[PDB]
DNA sequence: GCAGCTGTCTAGAGACATCGAT
DNA sequence: CGATGTCTCTAGACAGCTGC
């Protein structure tokens, strides 16, 4: 049997995915209930998995974890044979590494040794210069923070704190993922929390300018080095997030709060005027000032996508509030409809839309809600004036569009919640019949029902076990209500 | 003997020789009272210069290179930037011995102008035995972060056309 | 009176037949 | 073994056929 199914994973590589099912059933069935030969098949897995990287290797990394997370005491009577393994973080560490220590989980937790030599790999690792091996390293600080719970030893809990300080001097590549991925970690700490807020306002000071509200702070020139040393707009998305995290768990939060405000009206009070590009045709392709320009241009457009959150979010029902989302995306159209896509890159028809949105798919959902299928007195007539902007109608729904397609092409997306497949589940059963309210309140409903289409594509491809609820959660047998 | 004295409290205590690092296991409390004893006493341009002076005198000794074997403490305040460039400068011409803080610098990016520090460090690499300078053409990685990699790619494919002996 | 409107021409992108030996 | 060219096309454009 064990034969059989090695020689299937060597056989693979959709006939050949439905080969990859059956090799994974049979290795997991004689794992499973076989006890002397258990250790054979993880040593044979564990010899497999290595030198397989052109060829889709998902099977090797899932059928791991489900071994382990039926039987997890496999890997300590194999003596820990995990450890030779860490050298992976040269031959493919895109995801590899990330289920990898995903499905180890357990067993890093419960073995000191393969901690103490997981944090001493990661260590020699994170300060080699390379773009790939400091990307692997990025990937494992990303899970090794959230491997050790205590909230709800504490020397563990500080030393951790200045590694990803320091490894934030790097390139704007490696600095990128640190953004997203620190809201997952800061789900799972209290005043480890706190330190990562002051870290991240320390780097934010980098480039405010506090000049209390004039010419504006756009010190971008520090990321030119034709090139960008620092994504500015995930920097603010996850600076927004966390702020949010903060202030929902319960001296610098009030500076950070009113700096962030200031912010706010400083962009409303800086237009395309006080702008470097004010030029409708300073960007020129393959030369050394248009991209500058461009990226200047891509980075200032996710710098008011973030503040629309933060506006939307720190405001209640509040008409000071909605206007200043106007005028950013006042500004966000200004510049983003014209400028780029006349001359920036427009010559191709472009086959998608508003470009990549630094939006949460609980925010989209939460405005969609709010916008439509909602009235009531708590209305402040905000939403009035709001409805105008039919310009911002597009956007709003666009960028669903764009968050879902992630969910189409890849399995995730952007945002707080882009890893809990029960979340966004959530948050697809809450966006769709707005959606569907849209299309049937009467272009505009064009966008939403594209949408829909890209939804139940997504639910059957992606969510097939988690149809039914899905299917009753528009108002069992799922024909009646699909004939519906 | 100033630093001496404001190690002595808040710090390590004065022994030269060749014994461990009389410091708490912490970076919170002990990290914090050297903080504020470095922020209380020092609080003018001469005090701070009196100080770097017993920094220097004290430092100096290679007893006390050795016992370094940590040196983040000293870096935690602007004043002493260019005085751990300068102290590194005194313990590389000690060999095979600067592998100690060879191996110290890494895991280590607390630096004042590391531009300079470049050119400089190469400036002392054309006075240096072989293997040292293998060792440091092997550092040049450990010292950036990736964010000098044009003129640093410049110098080394400069170090390759006119070293190819060393070429490894 | 030269101001209006009316359409094949051209570039987009995606699927297929053989494209041309490994 | 399979990179490649050929072809249904959908639209946009500015330019000929309406006009003016």
């Amino acid at each position: 049997l064990v034969d059989l199914g090695f020689s299937l994973m060597e056989s693979y590589e959709m006939p050949a995915q439905q080969a990859c099912k059956l090799g994974a059933s049979i290795l997991l069935e004689t794992f499973k209930v076989h006890e002397p030969i258990r250790s054979d098949i993880l040593e044979q897995v564990l010899n497999r998995v290595l030198t397989k990287a052109a060829s889709p290797v998902s099977h090797f990394i899932d059928l791991l974890s489900n071994i382990v997370v039926s039987a997890p005491l496999v890997l300590q009577n194999s003596s820990s044979r995990v450890t030779e393994t860490f050298d992976n973080l040269s031959f493919l560490p895109i995801d590899t590494v990330q289920g990898l220590l995903r499905a180890v989980q357990p067993l890093l937790k419960v073995s000191m040794s393969v901690r103490d030599s997981l944090i001493l790999v990661l260590q020699k690792a994170i300060f080699s210069r390379q773009l790939d091996a400091r990307k692997a390293a990025v990937a494992g600080f990303l899970l090794l923070l959230r491997n050790f719970k205590i909230l709800g030893n504490e020397a563990f809990c500080l030393e951790i704190l200045g590694s990803l300080r320091r490894c934030l001097s790097q390139q704007a590549d490696v600095r990128l993922m640190l953004y997203e991925g620190f809201y997952d970690v800061l789900r799972r700490n209290s005043q480890l929390a706190s330190s990562i807020m002051e870290t991240l306002l320390s780097q934010i000071k980098q480039y405010y300018l506090p000049q209390q509200d004039l010419l504006p702070p756009l010190k971008l020139e520090g990321c030119i080095m034709i090139f960008l040393q620092e994504p500015l707009a995930h920097l603010l998305c996850c600076i927004q997030h966390c702020l949010a995290w903060y202030k929902s768990t319960v001296g610098f939060e009030q500076n950070f709060e009113e700096m962030l405000e200031s912010v706010t009206r400083r962009m409303i009070k800086s237009e395309l005027e006080d702008f470097e590009l004010d030029k409708s045709a300073d960007f020129s392709p393959s030369s050394g000032v248009g991209v500058k320009n461009n990226i200047y241009a891509i980075q200032v457009m996710g710098i008011c996508e973030v503040l629309i959150e933060y506006n939307f979010k720190i405001g209640n029902f509040s008409k000071n509030k909605f206007e200043d989302v106007l005028g950013l995306f006042t500004c966000y159209n200004k510049l983003s409809e014209i400028l780029k896509e006349k001359a920036g890159k427009n010559k191709s028809t472009l086959g998608n839309r508003i470009a990549r949105s630094f939006l949460s798919m609980g925010f989209v959902s939460t405005l969609l809600t709010a916008l439509f299928r909602d009235n009531a007195q708590s209305h402040e007539e905000s939403l009035a004036v709001l409805r105008s902007s039919t310009e911002f109608m597009r956007y709003a729904v666009s960028v669903a569009l764009q968050k879902v397609q992630q969910l189409e092409e890849m399995g995730q997306t952007d945002g707080p919640d882009g890893q809990n497949p029960e979340k966004m589940f959530q948050n697809l059963c809450k966006i769709t019949r707005v959606l569907l309210w849209r299309y049937t309140s009467i272009s505009i409903s064009l966008l939403c029902l594209e949408g829909l289409l890209r939804i139940f594509n997504t639910m059957q491809q992606l969510y097939a076990a988690r149809i039914p609820q899905f299917l009753q959660a528009l108002d069992i047998n799922v024909t009646e209500k699909a004939a519906f | 003997g100033v630093f001496e004295e404001l190690l002595r409290t808040s710090g390590i205590i004065l022994k030269v020789g060749e014994g461990q690092n009389e410091i708490a296991v912490d970076q919170t409390a002990f990290q914090k009272k050297l903080r504020v004893a470095l922020e209380k006493h020092p609080s003018y341009p001469g005090v701070v210069n009196e100080f770097i002076s017993g920094l220097e005198s004290h430092i100096k000794d290679r007893s006390q290179f050795k016992n370094c074997l940590l040196i983040k403490l000293l870096l935690g305040i602007k004043i002493l930037q260019p005085a751990v460039v300068t102290l590194l400068l005194e313990k590389i011409p000690e060999f095979n011995f600067p592998r100690l803080i060879v191996n110290q610098f890494k895991w280590l990016d607390g630096l004042l102008d590391s531009q300079d520090l470049v050119k400089k460090l190469m400036q002392m690499l054309s006075v240096s035995p072989v293997p040292i300078q293998h060792d440091i053409i092997t550092s040049l990685p450990e010292i950036l972060e990736d964010s000098q990699q044009n003129e640093v790619a410049r110098e080394l494919s400069c170090l390759l056309k006119q070293g190819r002996r060393l070429t490894v």
